[PDB]
């Protein structure tokens, strides 16, 4: 169960790279039929299986297998998760920061921010007024270091919509004017539809607002390039709400759409939810398998 | 006329020697030919070295 | 009426200040943008897992083919796409344990024999890290 | 028109099914009658990718020709192949990626 | 038909000008590739004429 992430989790304090391989995806050959039913199978899509693996070991060699270049500069970025330990009295406090990305001149940064807040409360999630202020800051100051003058906009991503106490923290510790914006992300909502004629689901990419404040988003069509669809069955959207801020829907909505192709642990075409939730959520089991580690590193080729 | 030197071998055993020696013989500045020293296609597969 | 809002796909940059949207046909065109060619790695497991891991390492350099061309795009080769070695003739080696004390006599609180695969495992790349001279890139584990 | 007024080499491949195409023949076939008539330097290179295909049962006409490897690994051959043309001194052209 | 599965022994002759004819070169590489799979040397009988 814990097998991986307490290896890594352990194993991170010495900073060295590793990657585990199950022996059923190299041995799919003998793994043959007990009785008449094969136990496992790749010969269809046996050489995608290369393309699975190739770029991924690349990125632990210290390779850039592709950057967007879709970005204005002078902006930030950067996205939260919760999640939940329950070591002792049941505590939900495991904030994780996900990343940020910035333009030093030319290149982009990827490193994002760490150090799991806690949180006195159970079930109750958002944040105690004290962490917040922290929390931007250190992204303040990374701009500051990589920017070397301050930054220009900024903007965040979340999963739950929180209370007016901490916003106005987060606004309390905002240097000069500049705009402040967060915007949450829900995952699963039903807005089922289909198509009237064919036999085909809806074509990747339409949306369908409700408001200027909600929006909706499909990311599983099907393209026209692949011809075939991205899920066996009808898709399901994302719902969008934005929370507080000045913010214009389409800009932002075209700018999350255009953040969900950087999943450097593979290379499908297309992928559901923007990197970033995903990312942090998947950082946040690392650091909760075993809790003795301080200020772990900030460079995501030893958490993947 | 006559100023190059043939040297002959057998390729899927050796071939490091014969590469050492070719280039020390060209650091010398006598000229070489052998079996890695021709055009990337021949006439044929011999009538070309004879 | 009540009508749908259609938004295209954005563009990826790559090498040679090219672009794209897919990047797979990129990468098989112009490559990646830092160049980089050490790949010398360690494994750690059984012989058996040495021999099928030489095996499938240099397998790959042929190419391997889908069985739909038009949804997969091709995969001609590691050194045909990145520009970077990768042979099966540089690994170093470090032996695993092989008499596995733990058989089916010993079940109970499994959360121990985690304990010990880990420990072991994280011990023996430590003290191979630590000790030995060679630089490795990369570590890799197989495991039934 | 480029066969004989606009054309310097040739790439005939050689896969496993290669001999029995009759357009590839009557083809090869004239470019074996221009190398007849031109006898300059060379016009044919062959190409090998097959690994069923043996080293002796390639096609007959052309068993008097050696070639350069690909079985192995596609990147070697395609440097080897670049680096014997820009040796036969093949006019030049600074690249541009955009075209492709 | 017959050099891969009719033929049993071979007669190539040597001219004044039969080293320079393009078929008999081809014909004895062919020969010369099939006593390699027959694996028997018994297979060209040269014959000197002029
Ligand atoms: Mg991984």
């Amino acid at each position: 169960a814990q097998f991986h992430d307490q290896l890594k989790a352990r194993l991170l304090e010495h900073t060295i790279p590793t990657q585990i391989l199950r022996e059923s995806t190299l041995a799919w050959r003998d793994f043959k039929n007990t009785f008449g039913a094969p136990i496992r199978d790749f010969s269809k899509i046996e050489g995608h299986l290369a393309w699975t693996i190739s770029t991924a070991a690349y990125y632990k060699a210290g390779g850039k297998p592709w950057k967007l270049g879709d970005i204005r500069p002078g902006v930030c970025y950067l996205g939260l998760v919760y999640k939940k330990i329950e070591k002792s009295k049941n505590p939900q406090n495991a904030c994780c920061a996900a990343q940020m990305f910035l333009d030093n001149g030319d290149g982009t940064v990827f490193k994002g921010e760490v150090g799991p807040w806690y949180n006195p409360e159970k079930g109750e999630y958002h944040l105690k007024p004290k962490e917040a202020k922290a929390l931007l800051t250190q992204a303040l100051e990374s701009y500051k270091e990589q920017n070397k003058s301050y930054p220009k906009e900024v903007f965040i991503h979340a999963r739950t919509r929180f209370n007016d106490e901490e916003w106005n923290a987060f606004n309390e510790v905002t240097p000069k004017n500049t705009n402040l914006v967060g915007v949450t992300i829900t995952k699963s909502k039903p807005l089922k539809l289909y198509k009237t004629e064919g036999a085909f689901p809806i074509m990747r990419g339409n949306a369908y607002i409700v408001d200027e404040k909600k929006a909706f988003l499909w990311t599983l069509g099907f393209v026209p390039k692949l011809q075939s669809t991205l899920s066996m069955e009808v898709p399901n959207p994302i719902f969008i709400e934005i929370n507080k801020g000045e913010a214009e829907i389409q800009q932002v909505l075209k700018d999350i759409l255009a953040l969900t192709k950087l999943n450097y642990n593979a290379c499908i075409y297309a992928d559901g939810e923007p990197v970033t939730l995903r990312f942090a959520n998947k950082i946040g089991e690392i650091l909760t398998a075993s809790t003795e580690i301080k200020t772990p590193p900030l460079a995501f080729k030893y958490y993947i | 006329m006559r100023n190059k030197i043939f040297i002959s071998h057998a390729t899927p055993e050796d071939d490091d020697f014969t590469r050492w020696l070719s280039l020390k013989l060209i650091g010398l500045g006598y000229e070489v030919w052998c079996d890695i020293l021709f055009l990337d296609k021949g006439v044929d597969f011999w009538s070309t070295i004879e | 009426m009540k009508e749908l809002i259609y938004i295209e796909e954005p563009s990826i940059l790559f090498a040679h200040g090219q672009k794209c949207t897919d990047p797979r046909d990129g990468l098989a065109l112009f490559g990646p943008l830092n160049q980089i060619y050490g790949i010398k790695s360690g494994v750690v497991g059984t012989q058996k897992g040495l021999q099928i891991f030489k095996s499938y390492l240099d397998k790959i350099q042929k190419p391997i083919y889908n069985h739909n061309n038009i949804t997969r795009p091709m995969f001609p080769g590691f050194e045909a796409v990145f520009g970077c070695k990768w042979e099966s003739q540089n690994i170093v080696f470090k032996e695993i344990t092989d008499e596995e004390i733990r058989r089916y006599l010993f079940n109970a609180s499994t959360h121990k024999r985690t304990y010990d695969l880990v420990t072991l495992f994280n011990d023996k790349i430590i003290t191979a890290n630590k000790n030995d001279e060679e630089r490795v890139d990369v570590w890799f584990v197989i495991v039934p | 028109k480029e066969i004989r007024e606009n054309t310097c080499k040739f790439l005939i491949v050689s896969s496993t099914a290669g001999n029995k195409r009759e357009g590839v023949l009557k083809e090869l076939a004239v470019a074996t009658k221009v190398k007849k008539h031109l006898q300059d330097d060379m016009f044919i290179i062959p190409l090998a990718i097959d690994e069923n295909l043996s080293y002796d049962d390639i096609n007959i006409e052309i068993v008097r020709l050696n070639a350069i490897d690909f079985k192995k690994s596609w990147a070697k051959g395609l440097q080897d192949l670049l680096d014997a043309f820009e040796k036969q001194n093949v006019p030049k052209k600074p690249p541009d990626h955009s075209k492709s």
